[PDB]
């Protein structure tokens, strides 16, 4: 529960550049592992990230999921906690979120990490 | 006016008297978008720990005089003004609203960035 | 309320009922910054082709040197107009810039104004 | 001509991503070839871009120049026109401009290239 440190918002392609750091990964539920202790989220540009759980799911997740955790040595994310975004008459646009992720990183001085 | 911000920007503001400067530009009324991690119903005020991922959760206070607590893990839009005690900054909010549409959350990122760009010096 | 725009945003506005809209937002009095590509003085008006790189130069008109010279960066404050499916501005202020940083900040005003004015 | 098409405001780093595309490159003049058939401009990040001309350079440019041309296969720019920025009263902040360029490419829904 690294909730008292800054967690960087990233996408798949940034996994390898954030090994061992707290990150926040928002993606769409693609697949749940038979055991329920892992699942894959695809980011706004169609790329996949592997999310590892300490405890198995108790409910079936779907739609947009926001994961907070630490990137492991194998470029997966070891989840500390996750939330499932809700969606009203307006569906969540993952494409634009990926863009805000690319912007966040283009302007670190206007979106400081801690 | 109201400047869109991140808690990391807030915790890095300097009080040059009783007035706050966000890096270089004065500011007081601000907006943030985050998740309630914890909610504490005190006597006359509800205190929330809101988190936007940019730093540790921040204390956001709401003076509520005589059903008003937003549940934890709910994404919210907070609007108030920056405050400070013995160096520990907080937020007094006139508004804390559960985000109906999460795209409003992504838009805030855009607003924060284009607000510190166009107001930078 | 004046809205800073790019010539490309002006071209995409929808003249429907009688007014203009860049979405479902009414628009009329705007601002742009571009280069003066051509000047044509006439007894009751001056027409300039102002270029902000976002499209082909747009027609900007001023009622009744007096005429700003080509290759001059200018700031225009005017009203949106339209012939047979073709836009132009009737300018009431066409001030050549003294500070080009005003050009840079207009790009930022545009982006901010069109962000905090969308659906 | 190109003056009737949209031209993207770029910086040296975007040349590779804009080959054969009409662009507008703003920069400080680094050097001008003797004949005036080619000059170099450096951008808000200090990186250079070379400007080729079909015709010899009439005047002799100086400070911050704004070029309109189409990027060649060799990642340079074939110039169709250019203008020198006015700097006699206020110096042009080339660095803030570069941040603007980055924003234009990051928020195209709010700064459209087209019509």
């Amino acid at each position: 529960d690294m909730m008292d440190l800054p967690r960087s918002r990233i996408n798949a392609g940034m996994l390898a550049q954030f090994i061992d750091k707290p990150v926040c990964f928002v993606g769409r539920l693609e697949k749940i592992h038979p055991t329920g202790k892992m699942f894959i989220l695809s980011d706004g540009e169609g790329k996949n990230g592997t999310i590892e759980l300490m405890e198995p799911l108790d409910e079936e997740i779907s739609g947009i999921v926001e994961v907070v955790g630490r990137v492991t040595a194998k470029a997966t994310i070891l989840c500390t906690s996750y939330v499932q975004f809700k969606e009203d008459s307006h569906p969540f646009d993952l494409g634009l979120y990926n863009e805000a992720v690319k912007i966040i990183h283009d302007f670190p001085q206007f979106y400081p990490l801690g | 006016h109201i400047v869109p911000c991140t808690i990391s920007q807030l915790l890095s503001a300097t009080l040059v008297d009783e007035v706050f400067r966000i890096g270089n530009v004065e500011i007081s009324q601000v907006t943030i978008v985050g998740i309630i991690r914890h909610a504490e119903k005190a006597p006359t005020n509800i205190v929330y720990k809101i988190d936007d991922m940019t730093a540790a959760p921040m204390d956001v206070r709401q003076w509520v005089d005589t059903n008003t607590v937003v549940p934890p893990e709910t994404y919210v839009k907070v609007a108030g003004h920056l405050r400070s005690f013995q160096n520990k900054k907080s937020l007094v909010a006139f508004k804390i609203m559960p985000l109906e549409d999460m795209n409003e959350f992504t838009t805030h990122i855009l607003e924060v960035i284009n607000a510190h760009m166009v107001l930078s010096k």
